[PDB]
């Protein structure tokens, strides 16, 4: 009929595969209708020329979120299917290299050499493709090794008020892999990727400037999603972060992770979940939230010897927003993790440098991850520092201290002292285990407060000048034996005048 | 108000369709109209029915509504100022439905009655009749209504019937006194 | 050609417009609706489809006749920038309110800014 062809007049003329037309978009989340070849998950072109990635699939209207902005998108237009799922150049070539998101090198040391592509989702690495966590990971700094120990495949999170140097205490992890990193045996190496998402592009900034600064970009990975950046780009963030990092641990690679601050991450899901208008659940985020942040980090493991022996480790890093722990976001990622490393702002001001809250920072895993000889050396450390706290509890209630709690205070404020130590400076376990021998067997109890630092600093460069036989062999054998022990004592008496 | 209230949007339409021409008194006219535009929608089955999907604007949805009055000027007028409220609040998905649901009150206002007689096999037209006239003769049909009892296959119902009109059902099937009696020997 | 559009609603300062044609003004063009208090610069936030945009209002919103003209600014409000800014006092969507005269202006640049 004239009807029927009229009606074939004003017939879209697609069948609404591999295109569909816009129909509503602002907020930074589109709406098509068509796309009825749509892969969930899959990268849609947009023909303003952005592309976003399609989240939510509606029973006509798939709902895709922008990766650029929506002033270049204008309703109406097509949007062209990519056909492809989320996936990120990977490959050796992102050694010193800054990266944004999509990969696109925004420090512009040109091109990746990528060895591969990966996915942003990938299923963790089950029960029997792992094996168990033998190797350590040292930060250097004296308190991290001692009390909490990070071994490879083990997940800690660095959990603590916003801006208490947060960036500056993982930071401190990348430093002290210069030692092994400048050495020989990739076994023995751990390849750092450091994940800034949601930080200012001069935060970042200074970030890169420090790690150029002490040469460290000799082996790092920046992955960046500053604040600028869409929302989209930065919940896509830590997902292809780590599929960068499961080259590494599919190289046989070991490597390390750093996922600051995944505090982000959250928000980041609460905006684009709220504007694909799903139900929000408690404080605003979605109930897949611990699902979210779940997925994320399991994708960090130590692989069986089967599969090699690459291992990533995470570090997760969670900003308290008041230091309540009971907030949602916080709730959920200590459940995931499987250490907390709590730090205190009181204890910053305190002067406590880094500002680790040792009663609060417990390590599930445990040691087996830490240099025998460093075991050996802080075995009561724990014992004495818990005592310490409980004696100061007392001694504040101003009630008459008896010697034997004297004791405990006078060994307790020595190690406190013993605990600091200036940002920036890793410390090998070589040059770790003397200090804590010293603590433990008490030579430090005489020696006045105020001049603890001087004599640390002394103690090192004495040990240096005479016993550095016995350096070499704490660094050669790592365990302390008898004849280490002897020598050891006699090295520290021989230096307990100062 | 007149009688029967099809609650629900759409057939909000159909209610205000129906009460809008039963107080125009041209029910038969509509009626038969919304049959014949029907029709054409059905037999528009591709690039007639298959843009009933929304897409289309407002502007591309009024030359939708000029090629249905093009395809026959025979309709009724009050269906036409419904074709065009139809399109201003840029629905037609839900245009056969409004059809059918004016149907049922329009079916209704003329008395008719549907029944049913789901069984796992078409039945005898004697057991049929029977029934119709079982029907018609008790209360169940006040009269001044009509049954059109449709025997259906169900073939998931075992045997039986179920009698069913006027939301007063009298189900003597097999499956179901089957499930009492499984129940009463669980005991 | 204007790009007119009808003001479908106002609910607060967050005025609908409804453009009657296919040119559609993008997200973070700025639209001027004429009325006797000069007029008031909008600037196109969402669009609702089917030719309705929702547009942030930027000047106070009252006496709105809904269903009132509006006519296409085109892109983001284009403010008056210049050496020449110096020591006067510049309205939101830019103007003279420190009433040295109009501010003279080489280049005038738009509010969003990557």
């Amino acid at each position: 009929s004239i009807l029927e062809e009229r009606i074939k007049g004003v017939s879209d003329e697609a069948n609404l595969n591999e295109t569909g037309r816009v129909l509503a978009v602002g907020d930074g989340i589109a709406r098509v209708f068509g796309l009825n070849n749509i892969q969930a998950e899959e990268l849609v072109e947009f023909s303003s020329g952005v592309k976003g990635m399609a989240l939510n699939l509606e029973p006509g209207q798939v709902g895709i979120v922008l990766f650029g902005s929506d002033r270049l998108v204008k309703e109406g237009e097509l949007v062209k299917r990519t056909g492809n799922i989320v996936d990120v150049p990977v490959g050796p070539g992102l050694l010193g290299r800054v990266v944004d998101a999509l990969g696109n090198p925004i420090d512009g040391k040109g091109p990746i050499d990528a060895a591969g592509r990966s996915r942003a989702q990938v299923k963790a690495p089950g029960i029997l493709p792992r094996r168990s966590v033998h190797e350590p990971v040292q930060t250097g700094l004296k308190a991290v090794d001692a009390l909490v120990p990070i071994g490879r495949g083990q997940r800690e999170l660095i959990i603590g008020d916003r801006q208490t140097g947060k960036t500056a205490v993982a930071l401190d992890t990348i430093l002290n892999q210069k030692r092994w990193n400048n050495g020989s045996d990739e076994s023995k190496k751990l390849y750092c990727v450091y994940v800034a998402v949601g930080q200012k592009r001069s935060t970042v900034a200074q970030l890169v400037q420090t790690l150029e600064q002490h040469d460290a970009m000799k082996y790092s990975i920046i992955v960046a999603a500053t604040a600028s950046e869409a929302a989209p780009l930065q919940y896509l963030a830590p997902f292809t972060a780590a599929s960068i990092g499961e080259w590494f641990r599919d190289n046989g690679k070991h490597a390390l992770i750093v996922y600051d601050d995944l505090s982000k991450q959250a928000v980041a899901y609460r905006q684009l979940s709220l504007l694909l208008r799903r139900p929000p659940g408690r404080e605003a985020y979605p109930g897949d939230v611990f699902y979210l942040h779940s997925r994320l980090l399991e994708r960090a493991a130590k692989l069986s010897e089967k599969e090699g022996s690459g291992s990533l480790t995470a570090l997760p890093v969670i900003e308290t927003q008041g230091g309540d722990v009971s907030a949602y976001i916080p709730t959920n990622v200590i459940s995931i993790t499987d250490g907390q490393i709590f730090l205190e702002a009181e204890l910053f001001y305190k002067g406590i440098r880094p500002a680790i809250n040792v009663g609060l920072s417990v390590s599930r895993v445990g040691s087996a991850a830490q240099v025998k000889a460093l075991k050996q050396v802080a075995g009561s450390l724990k014992l004495f520092l818990a005592q310490y706290r409980e004696v100061a509890a007392f001694a504040q209630f101003g009630s008459d201290l008896d010697a034997s709690t004297k004791q405990t205070l006078v060994r307790g404020e020595r190690l406190t002292q013993l605990l600091k130590q200036n940002q920036y400076s890793p410390l090998a376990t070589e040059e770790q285990v003397p200090l804590i021998y010293a603590g433990v067997n008490g030579h430090l109890d005489g020696i006045e407060l105020s001049r603890i630092g001087e004599f640390e600093s002394s103690f090192l460069s004495y040990l240096k000048s005479n016993h550095n036989e016995l350096l070499t062999e704490i660094r050669e054998k790592g365990e302390l034996s008898k004849e280490l022990l002897a020598s050891l004592k006699s090295a520290t008496e021989s230096f307990v005048a100062t | 108000p007149p009688p029967v209230r099809l609650f629900g949007v759409e057939g909000t339409y159909a209610t205000a369709l129906y009460q809008a021409a039963a107080k125009n008194s041209s029910i038969d006219a509509a009626f038969q109209s919304l049959q014949k535009v029907e029709s054409t929608v059905k037999k528009n089955p591709k690039l007639g029915h298959l843009l009933l999907n929304p897409a289309l604007s407002l502007k591309d949805r009024n030359s939708v509504i000029d090629a249905i009055v093009e395809t026959h000027k025979n309709l009724d007028g009050y269906v036409v100022n419904l074709l065009k409220v139809l399109s201003e609040n840029n629905r037609l998905g839900c245009f056969e439905k409004i059809a059918s649901d004016f149907g049922v009150l329009n079916d209704a206002h003329n008395g008719l009655l549907k029944g049913t007689v789901t069984s796992a096999e078409p039945l005898d037209p004697k057991s049929f009749k029977r029934i119709e006239k079982a029907l018609s003769a008790s209360k169940l049909v006040g009269q001044g209504k009509s049954l059109k009892l449709e025997n259906v296959v169900k073939p998931e119902i075992k045997g039986g019937l179920i009698v069913e009109l006027g939301d007063k059902t009298v189900d003597l099937s097999i499956s179901t006194k089957i499930q009492k009696l499984n129940k009463v020997l669980e005991d | 050609t204007p790009i007119t559009g009808k003001v479908t609603a106002v609910i607060g300062a967050i005025v609908d417009v409804h453009f009657e044609q296919s040119e559609l003004p993008a997200i973070l063009n700025a639209l001027e609706i004429k009325t006797p208090q000069g007029k008031l610069v909008l600037e196109v936030a969402q669009h609702l489809g089917e030719n309705t945009v929702r547009t942030i209002a930027m000047d106070g919103t009252e006496g709105l006749v809904r269903g009132e003209k509006v006519l296409d600014t085109g892109g983001p409000i284009s403010v008056p920038v210049g050496r020449e800014t110096l020591g006067r006092i510049i309205n939101v969507i830019g103007e003279p309110i420190d009433e040295r005269g109009p501010i003279k202006s080489k280049l005038r640049k738009p509010i969003h800014a990557d």
